[PDB]
RNA sequence: AUUUUAAUAGCUUCU
RNA sequence: AGAAGCUAUU
């Protein structure tokens, strides 16, 4: 009984991945390829909506985050939100050299295409 | 001058130094070649300079970077500039060379294009060629029919190879037109073949090798063609994008719903490979398919987020999770009771000689990744491809006396099956479910699928609690399940009869107790001459470690299939371990990263794949302290003739010698004793010999980790004993004493009191204090503990005792007397069993 | 008197991790420090004075 | 959420 | 004197 739990068990977790999967740029950037084969590090690269990142300090945010829009990977990124290393919300206009003492680090901004 | 040459005359032979107190036709037969000027030190300097670092000694060394801007004076004031884990920017001091470097190959080509259309022939050396690429010298060449002229160049190039990885000398090839002011090329993200660039890469730098090139490795003849051909690839992939390897991924149709599944690999050192049992279309999914689709990273990363983490230089690759997640460590457990007894039995006063060192140390949420972050450590390196063949038919002649082979499902043997499965099967349940919901039939399939195709597998990055002397949390790499079986079913049989035998140098499987200290001591003195002990530990084991040589001990391993494995087979089955344990996706808190390379500790093959390489590297020291030492110098004939057979079955023979191989295992067994276990290692050595430079001594052995495992070995870490009655200084954290056992004398091991002072006083868990139901902890620690009762010194001598009576007050508490007489213990000693 | 010391920490370090303090980083993180470089330092003073200022912590 | 290998002690079942 | 199961220690 446990070998069909886990066959259930996988096949679900199989089914789920996939009903994330943005599949229309996936299809546009596999239709490209020489024989529809393709590395694995570029799709999350070209196709993913969402990015993560994680900042250590202040010179490397202004450095990497400065504003409301940045661009990625040849990529244009509206940043969504922003949140400490003990997952509180942090306004945008908090990060500076003044409050930077304040602020719990690394700095983890979630950011949308666009 | 007392200068670097690269020599093979009837008498000499080798790269030494030395010291230095018909030319015109071939001149004029011969933009490569110089007039003028001549750059005070060679290419041969450089090369002997790199290769044989010594500290306080590299006068030459410092000479030529300060001559060429490669750092000032100043730079060399600090302590410690020539680390490479202390001090990372001497890297980027080295690059200033790279260019340079890259320039000399270049005229090389011309030079040997010249003589491909004058006739003539020659053999190159590296000290005939100025370190601005100028070859002045033609001494010994002929004439032959002009158009029909031929080159031997296999010493010049197997000697320049490591300094090409240490330089980065190919760094101008990754730039527009190959120009360093230029801006970088912008290959385009879907490419990932680059076999081309490969054979033009070849052809630009080494268009006179012999020897034929394999861009992918699955072309290859043997295990010896996939060494040569994995090495030039090393070199060559260090000029491409970091986004082009990996698994390579593909549209499949289950049931109509389209799938993304991983279809091949394109490694770094390997090439591309591709999986032979593919169908576009399928019908249903049993156990076997499912099973290697959920372990598969390509699904999981297709469905993650961008991830962009400043915090490592690692390459990043996805975020499963939408939070990034934080673990941290604990303090540990006090047990108070043991604290009040040992000072109320006079012990910790102010000064005594036994002082607590081994604590608990907590972590905060970023020790994880930054444990992580040390895989930085690991660099592309380039070998010496003829010393690395020679040096793995000697390393593979002390394994000619084992038993190995492919066994089935019902013949393999796991110990604990409570153990965690890794990503994405941790989520299920343990090993426990998934061995026995998987029959014979379906393991054994399974096994017959990893034979022909490539399943890439992501590990796990776990936190161990534990105790030391050092403020660091460790980290270990957990794998999948399905690498494991797999790698069972391939391994087993050769490590259990590694296991099972006594008497050899690798000591892995002997016990300590009942005389097995006395027996591994006296098995490793043998019959040395003039006995000297000699012992050293590797300071990153796992993160620092070559992938050729990881390459290297798997090959070694897998040469025991020769009935039972057709290449292919065997090939497959290397690819499989290279994309499982090597350069593999890490789940390290959520995300997935990208390894660069070294060792997994959570692999099945770890401690012996590790015994492997410290024979490797003992061998090579051997091999450059024989090799670099005056053939005039040395007085004895039989060595003489040794070092001269030596160069040419190095660099003068392409196929094997095996009666030299024999030859030079038997010297080695005679003069230069190990016992090996993992990263440690004791050594019996002849002091005549190592004085008069005849075998490796340990600046030989630090000049080798210099060169080829990136890391520097400082003498506080190494240990040197000349009197034998005193055993070894350490080993596997244990000391040696010659005590006095009914009417005879018997090496026995004690450990550090501080470790066993501090393994009463702390724990782990708060149980462990409160249960009084672990007399059996204090019985392991006093069995531990027994040997100090030998010691001279008092307070050493008086833990066991101390030990004895808190078992009795923890018996009186419960409440045999064994437990507090000293037979019980002087018995686990004794050799009758 | 430093294994005293040495002990003592440990032991505060655990109640301080009872309280909860762990679920705080900054907190967390400098009652880490404070407590390997006690567990690490040789002299007896200044190892009071950290045993001193993590005692305040636990306090506040 | 806590890997690999080796050795050793103690407890239980059982020819 | 053996096998198997469980815990602990290095
Ligand atoms: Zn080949
Ligand atoms: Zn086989």
């Amino acid at each position: 009984d446990k070998r069909a739990k886990v066959t259930s068990a996988m096949q679900t977790m199989l089914f789920t991945m996939l009903r994330k999967l943005d599949n229309d740029a996936l299809n546009n950037i596999i239709n490209n390829a020489r024989d529809g084969c393709v590395p694995l590090n570029i799709i999350p690269l070209t196709t993913a909506a969402k990015l993560m990142v994680v900042i250590p300090d202040y010179n490397t945010y202004k450095n990497t985050c400065d504003g409301t829009t940045f661009t990625y990977a040849s990529a244009l990124w509206e940043i969504q939100q922003v949140v400490d290393a003990d997952s509180k919300i942090v306004q945008l206009s908090e990060i500076s050299m003044d409050n930077s003492p304040n602020l719990a680090w690394p700095l983890i901004v979630t950011a949308l295409r666009a | 001058v007392y200068r670097a040459f690269d020599i093979y005359n009837d008498k000499v032979a080798g790269f030494a130094k030395f010291l230095k107190t018909h030319e015109e036709t071939i001149y004029n037969l011969l933009p490569a070649v110089a007039k003028q000027r001549l750059t005070k030190y060679t290419m041969a300097d450089l090369v002997y300079a790199l290769r044989h670092f010594d500290e306080g000694n590299c006068d030459t060394l410092k000479e030529i970077l300060v001559t060429y801007n490669c750092c000032d004076d100043d730079y060399f004031n600090k302590k410690d500039w020539y680390d490479f884990v202390e001090n990372p920017d001497i890297l980027r001091v080295y690059a200033n060379l790279g260019e340079r470097v890259r320039q000399a190959l270049l005229k090389t080509v011309q030079f040997c294009d010249a003589m491909r259309n004058a006739g003539i022939v020659g053999v190159l050396t590296l000290d005939n060629q100025d370190l601005n690429g100028n070859w002045y010298d033609f001494g010994d060449f002929i004439q032959t029919t002009p158009g029909s002229g031929v080159p031997v160049v296999d010493s010049y190039y197997s000697l320049l190879m490591p300094i090409l990885t240490l330089t980065r000398a190919l760094t101008a090839e990754s730039h527009v037109d190959t120009d360093l002011t230029k801006p970088y090329i912008k290959w385009d993200l879907l490419k990932y073949d680059f076999t081309e660039e490969r054979l033009k890469l070849f052809d630009r730098y080494f268009k006179y090798w012999d020897q034929t090139y394999h861009p992918n490795c699955v072309n290859c003849l043997d295990d010896r063609c996939i060494l040569h051909c994995a090495n030039f690839n090393v070199l060559f992939s260090t000029v491409f994008p970091p986004t082009s390897f990996g698994p390579l991924v593909r549209k499949i149709f289950v049931d109509g719903v389209p799938f993304v599944v991983s279809t091949g690999y394109h490694f770094r050192e390997l090439g591309v490979v591709h999986n032979q049992d593919v169908n576009l279309h399928s019908s249903r999914l049993s156990f076997k398919e499912l099973l290697v689709y959920a372990a598969d990273p390509a699904m999981h990363a297709a469905s993650g987020n961008l991830l962009l983490d400043k915090r490592t230089t690692c390459f990043s690759v996805a975020a499963l999770t939408n939070n990034v997640a934080f673990q941290t460590v604990k303090p540990g457990n006090f047990n108070k009771d043991f604290y009040d007894f040992a000072v109320s039995k006079g012990f910790f006063k102010e000064g005594s000689s036994v002082e607590l060192k081994h604590f608990f140390f907590a972590q905060d949420g970023n020790a994880a990744i930054s444990d992580y972050d040390y895989y930085r450590y690991n660099l592309p390196t380039m070998c010496d491809i003829r010393q690395l063949l020679f040096v793995v038919e000697v390393v593979d002649k002390y394994f000619d006396c084992y038993d190995g082979g492919c066994i089935n499902a019902n013949q393999v043997i796991v110990n604990n099956l409570d153990k965690s499965a890794g990503f994405p099967f941790n989520k299920w349940g343990k090993a426990r479910l998934y061995y026995d919901s998987m029959s014979y039939e379906d393991q054994d399939a399974l096994f017959a699928y990893t034979k022909r195709n490539v399943i890439p597998t992501i590990t796990q990055m776990n936190l161990k609690y534990a105790i030391s002397a050092k403020n660091r949390a460790r980290t270990v790499a957990g794998v999948s399940i399905c690498s494991t079986m797999t790698n069972r079913q391939f391994h087993q049989k050769l490590l259990k009869s590694i296991a099972a035998t006594r008497g050899a140098t690798v000591v892995i499987g002997t016990s300590k107790f009942y005389g097995g200290w006395h027996n591994m001591l006296k098995t490793v003195y043998s019959d040395v001459e003039n006995p000297h002990l000699m012992g050293w530990d590797y300071p990153k084991c796992d993160r620092a470690m070559p992938n050729m040589l990881r390459i290297m001990a798997s090959l070694v391993l897998a040469r025991k299939h020769t009935t039972c494995c057709s290449l292919s087979h065997r090939f497959y089955r290397l690819a499989n371990e290279c994309a499982q344990v090597l350069s593999e996706m890490v789940m390290c808190g959520g995300s997935l990263y990208v390894k660069p390379g070294g060792t997994s500790s959570g692999d099945a093959t770890t401690a012996y794949a590790n015994s492997v390489f410290n024979i490797c590297q003992a061998v090579t020291a051997n091999v450059n302290a024989l090799l670099s030492t005056d053939g005039n110098k040395i007085a004895d004939k039989y060595v003489r003739n040794l070092q001269h057979r030596l160069y040419e079955c190095l660099y003068r023979n392409r196929d094997v010698d095996t009666d030299f191989v024999n030859e030079f295992y038997a010297y080695l067994r005679k003069h230069f004793s190990m016992m090996i276990l993992s990263d440690d290692a004791v050594v019996c050595f002849n002091s005549t010999y190592a004085s008069q430079g005849l075998v490796a001594s340990i600046k030989n052995f630090k000049s080798v980790l210099y060169y080829q495992n990136n890391v520097f070995m400082s003498e506080a870490k190494c240990w040197t004993e000349t009197d034998l009655t005193k055993g070894p200084h350490e080993f596997c954290s244990q000391h040696t004493m010659l005590v006095k056992q009914g009417d005879d004398y018997v090496y026995l091991p004690y450990p550090d009191p501080s470790r066993i002072l501090g393994a009463g006083c702390f724990v782990d868990d708060i149980v462990k204090t409160d249960g009084t139901l672990m007399i059996e902890r204090f019985v392991s620690l006093a069995i531990d503990a027994y040997p100090l009762t030998k010691h001279p010194n008092q307070e050493y001598a008086d833990v066991f005792h101390l030990y004895l009576q808190y078992i009795r007050k923890l018996h009186d508490e419960l409440t045999t007397s064994r437990y507090w007489e000293p037979e019980f213990y002087e018995a686990m000693y004794t050799p009758h069993t | 008197k430093m294994s005293d010391v040495k002990c003592t920490s440990v032991v505060l370090l655990s109640v301080l991790q009872q309280l909860r303090v762990e679920s705080s980083s900054k907190l967390w993180a400098q009652c880490v420090q404070l407590h390997n470089d006690i567990l690490l330092a040789k002299d007896t003073t200044e190892a009071f004075e950290k045993m001193v200022s993590l005692l305040s912590v636990l306090l506040s």
